[PDB]
């Protein structure tokens, strides 16, 4: 079931892993309220300047809207995942990171409590995704080529 | 069947689309060239290759009665106007009193009246007696004795900018990302209905903004005969383009020579006027060719009889009345605006069974309205030397009466002023398509879990 | 053989699918006829007000060429295929959808009006295929991980 | 070891291929020194014209960026590998391209000398990289498909 | 009887007073795809080659 865009901001990890594409399509293609920026056939002059000091601010939104996109999507690419919406990496969950087990965490936490807990080290999760591909993708794919 | 659904993307189909397309003019060094209004600040240099992609098979449908590039032709030309005049000196102090006289002793038929007036000097509490040229059209009475220009009451009179420079210069309009304009290259296109030879093309050939009433000057011709296009053609009110195959030559000229004042209005704004007349009172005048004139006409009638009757009589008149921009032909040659009287061309009858030229008398003024805005006017500043000009006649632009009697006897008089008649008699072979990529088909693929 | 942009408008089905790399470039990389946007050297003042009037109309044109070729890029990895400009859905063809069978459509119809007829139904035959690969990501690949 | 941008341009061609993702991170997400453009509350009147003017430049700078990203990104999907920032074609290296032997190369030149000598046959090696791409998408795979 | 130096030709616009002109140091960047190369050899007279 799809209940619209962030419906799914109460429900479990378990439960609101069903919606990924909502929050996806909406965070970009959100932007055909935007495209009637070309606007009506304009009068005359007086107020000509009008138009574009408030042209400038109605496109501002258009590219920062698109240029944080781009820089999201390449980083999958940096971890051998470019396309699919869920990809696993092959990094060893360090105990340290968090905590209890496996199964009170997808049951009966929600995304937001739980992105919370592991902002504090994600830019050392980060840290190990970029350098378990990198081992894959120049030594052990041109070695078994070769061999 | 068992199938399953593949997904392609690049598929070349289309659908029809509105959209703003691209000034693109032509582009070179420019180095001394004096910033020139139709481009500069608009346009970007031209693909130097245009590619014709001619398709097989494809059979689309035009319109040039519903086109969006002739509705948005006349709003860049407002536009390109509108911008480049915001800089111009406005002529505020010339509404004043003018104490006018005759130039000439004795009077055949005048033309010239030669005034008086204050001027401020370069210290801004002194005044000095200036004097200039006007033309009686640009003059008008208030009650020895004394004038002023025609419209103090409403208008700020703007002099045009003397380093602009106003002259036609080829627009290719150009599609951005994502869209295409596709070109007719039937010879029989009457303007509506399916083209069976299509082919898609980047940017179309250079079109000349020239704006001209009643004749269409330095135009692109037909292709093998005279072609009659209207939209409703038994309706009245509707305008009929003709479209010739050879070009009918024309000769202008301003045969008196004049020079130019430099009465100041501010520090850094002067005013240029009409000095002298170095020379002889002569009229401006056109020459039309007789023998080329009555054997193009010799084709208009020929195919104006497919649409009404063989053994119909077809006569042409020449106007009933209006303003100078719709009773006469309208120029613009040289820097000055030219009114010719054209009554010795639209007269004579048709029945149905070598170097004597057509004069023609003409007038000048120099503050013109052009489309008529409230308040608005505009300003010329003279030309020093006589102006020369050629040109080829590519059409006109005729109407057709039609009260009910039952009389045999067309009459087709020509038609002035909408410019909309200008752009879409050039214009009628294009339309503007999007490209549409993704698509889908069954086939057996089956994604193989 | 590459007849250039279109050429294969009025082809079969079959001889068009020959050319769809030709779309596709010239539906972005026909941009470079736009670069020039970054103009001589201008001059002074009268009209330093037109040079930017004229300067979003534009780049109005720029960006919407960009932002509406990224939406229709993402939905192919909302199906399960990015990258690839054939691919291969396993979404079984309803028989009510279309007609004759296979065969004809290849050899005697040109893609315009085989989008005529299957343009009524296209955003029910679009609505399955983001679910025979939800279907795949979701539970297939998680459970062919640990089994 | 990572020397931050281009600090591999001295490096051998075996040596500065450990370094390949700085030079896409910082050939698009430098532009977070540009995201300054939404500027500080701006005072009333007199230069509101200055502001709008040195906008444009500001953001022509930003769409160039991004619309010349774009076009090298899509061309590695026209030879097959989309996302892989190393990618292998199955093109025959023909010996009039180039020279010595496979083993002088990685050793002891650089990518910048490396690039002269190949740049003026760069037009013939993209044009057999589509070719040996298209005959696997629409013959092998679909042939394998139903074989 | 005196007048100003310029009244002849030039338009003289009065700076404004809530203005003010001075020294402030410039830092020229570049955009994302280019990049700016500083040498930094000390017997550089302009041309040719910097080795570092
Ligand atoms: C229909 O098309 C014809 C064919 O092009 C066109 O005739 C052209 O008219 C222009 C008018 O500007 C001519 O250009 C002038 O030609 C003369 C020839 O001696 C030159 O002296 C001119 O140079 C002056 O240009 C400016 C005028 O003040 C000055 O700034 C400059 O310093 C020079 O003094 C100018 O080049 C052009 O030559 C003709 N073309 C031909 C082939 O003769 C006609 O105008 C078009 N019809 C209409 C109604 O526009
Ligand atoms: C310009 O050319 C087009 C096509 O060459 C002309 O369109 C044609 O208009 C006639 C009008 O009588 C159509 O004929 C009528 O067809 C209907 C059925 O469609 C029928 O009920 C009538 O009895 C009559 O036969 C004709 O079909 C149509 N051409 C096409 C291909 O549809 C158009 O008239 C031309 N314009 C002018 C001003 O002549
Ligand atoms: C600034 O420094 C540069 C380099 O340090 C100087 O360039 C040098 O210019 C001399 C000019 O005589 C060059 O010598 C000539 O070389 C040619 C062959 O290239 C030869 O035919 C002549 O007989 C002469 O030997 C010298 O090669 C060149 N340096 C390099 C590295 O190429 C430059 O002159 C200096 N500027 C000033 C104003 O001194
Ligand atoms: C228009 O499309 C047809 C497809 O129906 C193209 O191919 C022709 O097809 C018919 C019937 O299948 C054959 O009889 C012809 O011999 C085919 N043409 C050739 C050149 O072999 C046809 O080529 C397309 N039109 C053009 C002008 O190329
Ligand atoms: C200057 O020329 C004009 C134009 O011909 C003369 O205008 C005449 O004005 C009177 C005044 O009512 C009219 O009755 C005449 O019909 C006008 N035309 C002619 C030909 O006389 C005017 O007379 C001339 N100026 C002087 C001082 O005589
Ligand atoms: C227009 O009128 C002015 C004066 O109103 C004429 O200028 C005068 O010309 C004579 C030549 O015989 C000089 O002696 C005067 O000094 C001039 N006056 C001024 C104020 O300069 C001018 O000639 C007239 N123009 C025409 C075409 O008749
Ligand atoms: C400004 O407008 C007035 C009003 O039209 C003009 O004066 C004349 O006024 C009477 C009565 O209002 C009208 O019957 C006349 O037709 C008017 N004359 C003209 C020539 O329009 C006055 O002349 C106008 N001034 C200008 C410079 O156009
Ligand atoms: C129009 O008048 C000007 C003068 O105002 C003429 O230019 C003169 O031409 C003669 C003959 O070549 C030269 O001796 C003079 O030096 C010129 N004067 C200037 C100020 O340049 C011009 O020739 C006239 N035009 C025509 C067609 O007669
Ligand atoms: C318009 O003017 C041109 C000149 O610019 C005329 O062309 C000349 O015509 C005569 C008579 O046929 C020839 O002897 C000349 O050789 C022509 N000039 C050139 C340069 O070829 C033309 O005849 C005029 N047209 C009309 C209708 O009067
Ligand atoms: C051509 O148009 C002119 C005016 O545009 C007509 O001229 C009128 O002719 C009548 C004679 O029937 C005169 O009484 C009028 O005074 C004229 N009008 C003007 C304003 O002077 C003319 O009738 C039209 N037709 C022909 C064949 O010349
Ligand atoms: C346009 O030209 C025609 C002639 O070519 C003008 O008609 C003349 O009008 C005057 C006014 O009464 C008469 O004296 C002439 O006899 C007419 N000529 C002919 C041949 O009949 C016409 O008036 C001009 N247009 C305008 C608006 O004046
Ligand atoms: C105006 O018409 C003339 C006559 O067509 C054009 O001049 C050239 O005339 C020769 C006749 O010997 C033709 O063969 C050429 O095709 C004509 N054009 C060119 C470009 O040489 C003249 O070009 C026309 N004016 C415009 C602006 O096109
Ligand atoms: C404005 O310009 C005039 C013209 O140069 C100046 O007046 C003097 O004019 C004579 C003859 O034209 C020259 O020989 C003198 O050199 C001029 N004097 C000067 C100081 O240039 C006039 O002074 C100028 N006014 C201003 C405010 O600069
Ligand atoms: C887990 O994290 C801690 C601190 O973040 C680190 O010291 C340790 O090496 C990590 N790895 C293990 C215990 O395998
Ligand atoms: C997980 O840990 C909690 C508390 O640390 C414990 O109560 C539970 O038995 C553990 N095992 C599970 C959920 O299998
Ligand atoms: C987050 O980091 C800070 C700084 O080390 C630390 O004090 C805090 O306890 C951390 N919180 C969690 C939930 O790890
Ligand atoms: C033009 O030529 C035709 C046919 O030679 C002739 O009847 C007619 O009188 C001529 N003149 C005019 C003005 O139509
Ligand atoms: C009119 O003339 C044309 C010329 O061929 C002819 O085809 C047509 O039948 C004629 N019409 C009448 C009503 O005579
Ligand atoms: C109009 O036609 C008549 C009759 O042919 C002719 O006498 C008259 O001169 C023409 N008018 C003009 C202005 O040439
Ligand atoms: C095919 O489509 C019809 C209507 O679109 C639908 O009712 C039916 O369930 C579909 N599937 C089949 C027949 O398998
Ligand atoms: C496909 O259907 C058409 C008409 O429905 C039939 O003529 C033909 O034999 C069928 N089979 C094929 C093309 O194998
Ligand atoms: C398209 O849908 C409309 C609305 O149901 C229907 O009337 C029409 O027949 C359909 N056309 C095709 C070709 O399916
Ligand atoms: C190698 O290149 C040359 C010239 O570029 C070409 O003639 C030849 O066919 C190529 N292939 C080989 C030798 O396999
Ligand atoms: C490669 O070529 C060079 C010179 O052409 C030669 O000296 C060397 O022995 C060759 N073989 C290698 C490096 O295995
Ligand atoms: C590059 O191409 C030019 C033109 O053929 C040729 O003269 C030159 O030798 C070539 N250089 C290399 C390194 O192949």
């Amino acid at each position: 079931v799809f209940l619209g865009f962030l419906g799914a901001a109460g429900s479990t990890m378990g439960a609101a892993s069903m919606t990924l594409t909502v929050q996806a399509r909406n965070l970009l293609s959100g932007i055909v309220q935007q495209q009637s920026n070309l606007l009506r056939a304009p009068e005359a002059q007086q107020h000509l300047l009008k138009l574009t000091v408030w042209g400038i601010k109605q496109l501002q939104a258009r590219v920062l809207a698109v240029e944080r996109y781009l820089r999201d999507q390449q980083l999958l690419g940096i971890w051998g995942c470019s396309g699919k919406l869920i990809c696993c990496t092959n990094v060893p969950w360090n105990s340290s990171w968090s905590n209890r087990n496996l199964s009170e965490i997808w049951d009966n936490m929600t995304w937001l409590q739980w992105d919370k807990e592991i902002s504090n080290y994600t830019q050392i999760i980060y840290g190990l995704l970029e350098e378990s591909q990198n081992q894959q993708e120049k030594n052990e794919q041109d070695l078994l080529a070769l061999d | 069947e068992n199938l399953w659904v593949t997904v392609y993307y690049g598929v070349p189909v289309w659908k029809d689309a509105e959209t703003t397309l691209f000034c693109a003019s032509d582009a070179k060094a420019y180095e001394t060239e004096k910033h020139n209004i139709w481009a500069t600040h608009a346009c970007v240099p031209t693909d130097p290759n245009p590619q014709e992609i001619h398709l097989e098979n494809v059979t689309e449908e035009f319109n040039m009665w519903k086109n969006n590039m002739v509705e948005q032709m006349h709003t860049d030309i407002i536009s390109l106007w509108d911008q480049s005049l915001k800089p111009c000196v406005k002529l505020t102090p010339l509404c004043v009193t003018l104490q006018c006289t005759n130039v000439t002793n004795a009077i055949t038929d005048g033309e010239l009246k030669n005034c008086s007036f204050n001027m401020t000097t370069e210290l801004r509490d002194k005044k000095q007696k200036v004097y200039s040229l006007f033309y009686r059209l640009d003059v008008v009475q208030i009650n020895n004795k004394e004038y002023r220009l025609i419209n103090c009451n409403t208008s700020a009179i703007t002099m045009v900018c003397p380093k602009l420079s106003f002259e036609p210069i080829p627009i290719h309009y150009c599609a951005p990302a994502g869209f295409a304009i596709l070109k007719c290259k039937d010879k029989k296109f009457n303007g509506t209905g399916p083209c069976p030879s299509v082919s898609t093309v980047q940017c179309t050939h250079g079109i000349k903004p020239v704006l001209s009433t009643q004749l269409l000057l330095n135009g692109s011709l037909a292709e093998e005969e005279v072609m009659i296009r209207s939209e409703n053609i038994t309706n009245n009110a509707k305008n009929i383009l003709v479209q010739f195959n050879t070009p009918v030559q024309i000769n202008c000229t301003r045969p008196l020579n004049l020079t130019r004042k430099s009465i100041r209005i501010g520090p850094g704004q002067a005013f240029y006027a009409m000095g002298d007349i170095i020379g002889d009172i002569r009229q401006a005048h056109c020459n039309v060719s007789k023998a080329t004139w009555n054997e193009t006409l010799g084709k208009v009638v020929k195919q104006l009889r497919k649409h009404f009757g063989n053994n119909t009589i077809i006569r042409f008149a020449n106007s009933s009345g209006g303003d100078l921009e719709v009773t006469t032909h309208s120029f613009n040659c040289g820097g000055e605006f030219f009114y010719c009287n054209t009554s010795g061309l639209f007269n004579s009858t048709w029945i149905s069974n070598s170097n004597d030229s057509i004069t023609l008398p003409c007038r000048i003024k120099m503050i013109i309205n052009m489309w008529q805005r409230i308040g608005q006017a505009m300003y010329a500043p003279p030309i020093q030397g006589v102006i020369r000009c050629v040109s080829n006649i590519t059409g006109l632009i005729l109407t057709r009466d039609g009260g009910s009697t039952n009389s045999t006897t067309e009459t087709f008089r020509p038609g002035g002023g909408d410019m909309r008649d200008n752009w879409r008699s050039e214009l009628y072979k294009y339309k503007v398509v999007k490209i549409e990529p993704l698509g889908v088909a069954p086939t057996r693929c089956k994604r193989r879990v």
